[PDB]
RNA sequence: AUGAUGUCAUACUUAUCCUGUCCCUUUUUUUUCCA
């Protein structure tokens, strides 16, 4: 098939790849010049002992570090249980006390240091969250007036195991798929379809012949959860035979039979081994999730399904998506699991409503006041709405005093500080109610036990990308039937629930569209379009889609890539073009990274990329500390723009030694910072392959802004006296309020986002020269237009 | 003590532990919980500083010795008003002395 | 006098420093004793198999650690410690329980940062603090 | 004083003397070596970056070039035997150790640019 | 520093609590307080510049407060320097009390 | 073991008296309710400081 | 810090002005500065030391 | 004898304005000799 043309290309891909890397190391052995009595010798032998000694000091203390850690790492899982004897027992006493002695005989020296810099030193003329416990002993000091059972665990595991909606459905489903290679398996959450199924497969030996069993998930954290769960079931260590591989974190060994991953992870395994010949089975979970990676894997694995009939295709999901599922997949049989723990009474408003956020408020008010025990889940659209919500709720709490009971309002969304995410996971303080205000982040993968009420105002904030304008707008959107059903289904998992729809049966049954548009239509796909072009294709049109994009969307993609220089004038791959597809993240960024090669601003452009990878959550902007926050922000504000702002911010953080309290003092989201650092480090781990020399701009931000241009020339606007307006389409934009240039308002502007919130917007913007534009893109940007 | 036990039994100190002693104490226990504890843990030397304001402002403070945000609020004379009315006679005895009945307002609860 | 006092401060400082230094080293010699007798006191039906497990686990651990540091300079420092600080991670990992907090009907019942005594003003009506009825 | 007021050089040199003394006493603390820091024989090179396919025989071959060998010891992962991709190699002369070193540093054998440094072993 | 400067400026507005007919000079001082309340970093830049380079200041005016039994001097400083000193006041007292400069017998203390 | 007998100091009585004196003196330009607001402020400031030395 | 010590000490030495008389402070302290609380209590610490002695 | 150049404040014009403005949902990309 086109599959075979692909793997043709891809095996030749691996051949040419290995040979290329080998050629390059030969090149470097060429470039690199191997230029390699009595008292001279007896001189430097003391100096070779100098270095032997000192490198040995670090080396010996390093080996001490190794076995040091190893003693306790070893006594973690052997001693505290078993009936063990004299030898290793005595040596546990030994290694216990002995690593104590090491820590102690070093803590002595550090004690000397700090005690002897405690002291008084005449000045010399030369030209963690406890500001509310350091103000709670101010008061108590101002107010002082003095003058076997592991087998038992296994029993419990199996005993719960047996009660799944799949444990009695065990055998016949096994025999069924033994018949059919492609078996669609419809079942809702809690059935265990993600957990019990791969076990069944393994105990049935599909791992024999050394084979593996893949489980893909759309979310890292969900994969980690799943893997922990099934490794506990299987009674082994997570990582050796049951393992998960996600970006930045391998948790597998060559004992791994049961390997969990992401959809992009599996696509990238096709960047390793087109056949998956070590995998006997791929089980794709929750495919309904509608990601670009799901919709690529569908095609690729369907190819493999026709090409590899000894291979096994399992695709499980939550909802009615089996119609199109089977139909695209040659109408595979559909095994139905019935799985739904407890019931929901789903209510509708009497009528349609005008003020649905307030309606949220007054609803939970009534519910809390009247209802029996039980936790509440409420949806909003997102951040600003949601804090306004807790505003209103806690204000009415203030007014209603002891007339009511303790209402643990907790907001939760994606960018809010991670301690504040975790805070909802604590068991509720007896007698009080806990209400979680949430976004559709709480649709999926977050498991909050205790929630017995669920309120849906029936909406969502969906992105919508029109390509005719290049505009993606995160705007309000009445949420689908599948949405409302699943938002409701979030409930019940331990008891009878309720689901209050802020809209009637009429609007529900009548004007409810089934599914969110399968992602590939609505999204922008520059990295992804390019990825499929460089992954076994030329004709990008008759390709085996599930849902193709509009030819419009594809045409825009092609023009994007050509103009940027990834495409020839006929649409195939340049050296610049390939290098970017292999490079992780999109091209515009990729073009900028290549531009660092020309501009000798390698490190700085690297760190910038690392920032734009995650930005959306950098700076925490609380209402209760607005001014000090704006301040720890306004500190770094550099001349040139937000990108070099980010550059210095990261620079200063790592400067502090990757300090968390640093960002805590300086109002920065530690999550964003450290994941960005990781993406830059693995970028550097790509950097050798993409042939980048590690260079500094030596403080010359001109190179920086110019590499930014050489990447993002497309993303530019100019001054018009009727506002800031595009360079090309002359459609009218506005600057984000929180821009480091927001009041600077430059004449020649570069951005990184293009949205239209309440008005058209652009994010991560910088001031440029129109001259660099004739430096870089005289074929795309001509002078007369500037 | 209750704070220790709230750490040991790890409970949350609830309103029932502190509604009894809610304006008692010297700072005042209801200063523990005010809005701006966070930026008032940074105001040190406030007592000397209000003493010395007398050389900077041309007016004379009668509460130089204290601070309402920091020391609490240390007197409550809300019943003075109530007993003043009952001793003068009650609102009816009190408004037989005034022009109230010549306004033809129907009752005195609304007066503003 | 300022020069003289600077000198005497520094001389007294380094005297006392050196005294406590020597005392620290004596402490350390006692701990040298502790270590020697520690291994001495150490040296002299599950343990044999748990012990093949000892060297099995530890030695494949050295395998993975060497090989980490060899594929990437410290891929041990890029894998194992970096495994264990982020929060969603830990919650999925079932690690348990990884200060006083109390009810929120307590907080923010008063807002303001200035004493109500208006800074020495008198002529304003602030006697009682509740509107009459 | 005067263990500080001599230079900056010998100052930090004394502190490196220390760092040694402390790391030694530390490593004996956690208990590896029987006798404290006895000077290592000048006649063994520790040669790392090695190949699991180069053996005692071949390494003793190539390091037979510069001096009379007393042994070639690639320490073995015990219950599987796989070469540890490093080694100790044992000469008769200081001159033999040195002459092997100063030509064999960072050379490519079996397509790997191995490293030679002298033995740090007190083992 | 923004906590220390917020405390400074609150202390300074307490003078003009009533917002009387004040004058030109008090109108101008209130303007300075508000603009440094809006842009708290132009302020702190200005402050630390003053503290670093200035050693010749404007002149201060004097007058007396008559307490009928003796008089009290009252000094009038210029609003720019009033702000730099308010900040330095807060800062020195915070640091001095954290480092424990003043032993416990120095007694207008904040504890009682 | 002992008793403390308290009294208001002489100079504190005199300072209260001078404070009332300047109320009355600067009141030909105040309205009845401001004269009484200043009286109320001064008298609370005395009674709540001394509190049983006044008795 | 010698910078802050110098700012404080040079700020006490200003020209003091009443209706039409002017003079220059050179000896004592202007108590109407805002750090003058700090200066008075530090000086008073030094004089506590002269009264009690360092041992007591 | 009137040049443009201007970071010049002042003066001046249009019965020219005082009513035409504001904060993102979800989440994913494989990696390489250590020394």
């Amino acid at each position: 098939d086109e599959w075979e043309r692909t793997e043709r290309e891809r095996l030749q891909d691996l051949e040419e790849r290995d040979a290329f890397a080998e050629r390059v190391r030969q090149r470097d052995k060429d470039r690199t010049r191997n230029v390699l009595a009595e008292e001279d010798r007896k001189a430097m032998v003391p100096e070779l002992r100098k270095k032997s000694r000192r490198e040995y000091l670090a080396k010996r203390e390093r080996e001490k570090l190794e076995d040091l850690e190893a003693e306790l790492a070893d006594e973690e899982f052997l001693f505290g249980d078993v009936e063990l004897s004299r030898h290793e027992r005595q040596e546990l006493k030994y290694k216990r006390r002995v690593r104590d002695l090491a820590r102690e005989y070093r803590a002595a020296g550090e004690q000397e240091k700090l005690e002897a810099t405690n002291r008084y030193h005449m000045p010399k003329e030369t030209r963690p969250g406890e500001e509310q416990r350091r103000w709670e002993e101010a008061r108590l000091g101002a107010a002082s007036l003095k003058f076997s059972t592991q087998a038992q665990q296994k029993e419990s595991i199996q005993a719960v195991r047996r009660s799944l909606p799949v444990f009695p459905f065990r055998e016949e489903l096994l025999a069924a798929i033994a018949n059919h290679q492609v078996l669609i398996i419809e079942g809702e959450t809690g059935s265990g379809k993600t957990t019990q199924i791969p076990q069944y497969l393994f105990e049935e030996g599909y791992t024999n012949k050394g084979m593996k069993i893949a489980c893909t998930q759309p979310r890292r954290v969900a994969a980690m959860s799943v893997a922990a769960r099934v490794a506990r079931e299987m009674g082994v260590k997570l990582g050796n035979e049951v393992g998960y591989s996600i970006r930045f974190e391998d948790c597998t060994s060559e004992r791994t039979v049961l390997r969990y991953m992401t959809d992009g992870m599996l696509l990238r395994e096709f960047l390793s081994e087109p056949d998956l010949a070590s995998y006997s089975v791929v089980m794709v979970d929750e495919a309904h999730e509608r990601t670009l990676h799901t919709d690529i894997l569908f095609g690729l694995i369907k190819d493999v399904a026709r090409f590899r009939p000894e291979l096994k295709v399992l695709v499980a999901s939550a909802t009615m998506d089996t119609a199109r599922f089977s139909t695209f997949f040659d109408d595979a049989p559909v095994f139905r699991i019935p799985g739904r723990r407890f019931p929901v009474d789903i209510f509708y408003t009497k009528a349609p409503e005008a003020d649905y956020l307030e309606a949220c408020v007054v609803s939970v008010l009534q519910i809390h006041v009247t209802q029996p025990p039980g936790d509440i889940l409420v949806f909003l659209t997102g951040q600003e709405e949601i804090e306004a919500a807790c505003e209103m709720l806690q204000d009415r709490c203030r007014r209603l005093g002891s007339k009511i009971r303790e209402l643990l309002v907790l907001p939760i969304y994606a960018n809010l500080p991670s301690d504040m995410q975790a805070r909802i996971f604590q068991p509720t303080p007896p007698g009080a109610r806990k209400v979680v205000v949430a976004t559709n982040i709480a649709e999926t993968s977050l498991t909050i036990e205790g929630i017995i009420y669920v309120l849906d105002p029936g909406f969502c904030k969906q992105k919508s990308y029109n390509p005719r304008t290049g505009m993606e707008s995160l705007t309000v959107t009445p949420c689908s039937k599948a949405s409302a059903n699943q938002r409701a289904g979030r409930a019940g998992r331990v008891a009878a629930g309720k689901c209050f729809r802020l809209y009637t049966a009429w609007a529900y049954q009548h004007e409810l569209e089934e599914t969110t548009v399968p992602e590939i239509q609505r999204t922008s796909l520059g990295n992804v379009v390019l990825l499929l072009k460089s992954l076994g294709i030329h004709d990008l049109m008759h390709f085996d889609f599930l849902d193709p994009p509009p030819y419009e969307t594809l045409l825009l993609a092609l023009e994007q890539l050509y103009a940027l220089g990834a495409l020839n004038h006929l649409g195939e791959l340049t050296t610049s073009g390939r290098k970017m597809a292999e490079l992780p993240v999109d091209p515009m960024l990729s073009k900028m990274i290549l531009a660092s090669e020309k501009y000798s601003c390698s490190e700085e452009i690297l760190t910038v990329a690392a920032m734009l990878s995650v930005n959306n959550s950098i700076f925490y902007r609380p209402k209760d500390k607005v001014v000090h926050a704006d301040n720890a922000r306004v500190n770094f504000f550099l001349p040139g723009g937000d990108h070099l702002v980010l550059l210095n911010v990261y620079t200063q953080w790592a400067e502090s030694g990757y300090s968390s309290q640093w960002c805590y003092e300086n109002f920065v989201q530690f999550r964003s910072m450290r994941r960005a650092r990781d993406v830059r480090e693995q970028l550097e781990g790509l950097l050798e392959r993409v042939e980048v020399g590690l260079s500094s701009c030596q403080g010359d931000y001109i190179r920086v802004r110019k590499a930014i241009t050489a990447g993002y020339f497309y993303h530019t606007a100019r001054l018009t006296r009727s506002g800031y307006r595009t360079v090309k389409q002359q459609q009218t934009v506005f600057i984000h309020p929180n821009s480091s240039l927001f009041e600077q308002q430059p004449r020649w502007l570069l951005y990184h986002e293009l949205v239209l919130t309440t008005k058209e917007f652009m994010r991560q913007v910088l001031e440029i020269e129109s001259s660099w534009l004739l430096e870089v893109a005289p074929h795309y940007y001509k002078a007369k237009e500037l | 003590l209750k704070r220790q036990e709230a750490i040991a039994q790890n409970r949350r100190l609830t309103l029932e532990d502190l509604e009894d002693s809610w304006d008692r104490g010297i700072p005042r226990i209801n200063t523990l919980f005010q809005k701006d504890r966070h930026t008032l843990a940074y105001d040190k030397g406030w007592r000397v500083r209000t003493d010395f304001k007398q050389y900077q402002v041309l007016k004379q403070n009668p509460f130089w010795w204290t601070h309402q945000r920091h020391d609490g609020k240390l007197w409550n004379l809300n019943n003075y008003r109530t007993d003043m009315i009952q001793a003068l006679g009650g609102v009816e005895g009190i408004l037989e002395h005034t022009l109230f009945k010549g306004t033809y307002f129907p009752t005195w609860e609304g007066l503003f | 006098a300022d020069r003289k006092a600077r000198e005497a401060v520094e001389m007294r400082a380094q005297v006392e420093r050196k005294m406590a230094q020597k005392e620290k080293e004596k402490h350390e010699e006692k701990l040298r004793e502790m270590a020697q007798k520690a291994r001495e006191r150490r040296a002299g039906d599950g343990e044999a198999r748990e012990r093949d497990e000892i060297r099995h686990d530890r030695r494949k651990e050295r395998q993975h650690d060497r090989n980490l540091s060899r594929a990437a300079p410290d891929k041990r420092s890029k894998l194992q410690r970096n495994e264990n600080r982020d929060i969603s991670e830990v919650i999925a990992l079932g690690v348990p329980n990884p200060e006083v907090q109390y009810d929120q009907r307590l907080f923010n019942q008063s807002k303001g940062m200035d004493s109500g005594f208006a800074g020495g003003e008198d002529e304003i009506y602030n006697v009682y603090d509740q509107a009459w009825r | 004083d005067d263990f500080k007021g001599r230079s900056a050089e010998e100052v930090e040199e004394i502190k490196a003397e220390k760092e040694a003394k402390t790391q030694a006493i530390l490593l004996e603390m956690v208990g590896d070596l029987p006798d404290a820091d006895i000077k290592p024989p000048e006649n063994v090179l520790f040669v790392c970056k090695l190949n699991p396919v180069t053996t005692d025989e071949d390494l003793e071959i190539i390091f037979s070039r510069f001096g009379p060998i007393r042994s070639c010891e690639v320490i073995r992962d015990w219950k599987t035997g796989e070469s540890l991709c490093y080694a100790f190699i044992e000469f008769e002369k200081e001159e033999d150790c040195e002459k092997a070193f100063f030509k064999m540093d960072n050379v490519l054998i079996d397509d790997r640019r191995i490293h030679v440094d002298f033995s740090q072993s007190v083992a | 520093d923004t906590k220390l400067l917020i405390l400074a400026l609150e202390r300074l507005k307490e003078a003009y609590s009533v917002k009387s007919r004040l004058n030109q000079s008090q109108r101008e001082e209130l303007g300075l307080i508000e603009q440094a309340y809006d842009n708290p970093h132009e302020a702190l830049s200005r402050i630390k510049r003053h503290l670093l380079t200035q050693r010749a200041f404007k002149e201060v005016g004097i007058e007396f407060m008559d307490l009928y039994s003796h008089l009290v001097p009252v000094y009038d400083v210029e609003p720019l320097e009033k702000i730099t000193d308010a900040y330095l006041d807060q800062y020195l007292w915070y640091e001095a009390d954290k480092r424990r400069l003043f032993p416990p017998w120095i007694k207008p203390a904040d504890t009682e | 073991t002992a008793q403390c007998f308290l009294r208001v100091d002489d100079e504190s009585m005199q300072r209260f008296h001078n404070r009332v004196r300047q109320i009355l003196m600067a009141s030909g330009s105040t309205t009845f309710t401001k004269i009484v607001n200043k009286w109320n402020t001064a008298l609370i400031g005395l009674m709540t400081y001394f509190r049983e030395a006044v008795v | 810090d010698h910078n802050i010590a110098d700012y404080m000490t040079a700020k006490n030495n200003v020209v003091i002005n009443y209706k039409d008389m002017n003079h220059t402070n050179s000896y004592g302290i202007i108590r109407g500065l805002q750090f003058a609380s700090f200066i008075v209590q530090y000086y008073g610490l030094v004089m506590d030391l002269l009264v009690l002695g360092l041992h007591r």
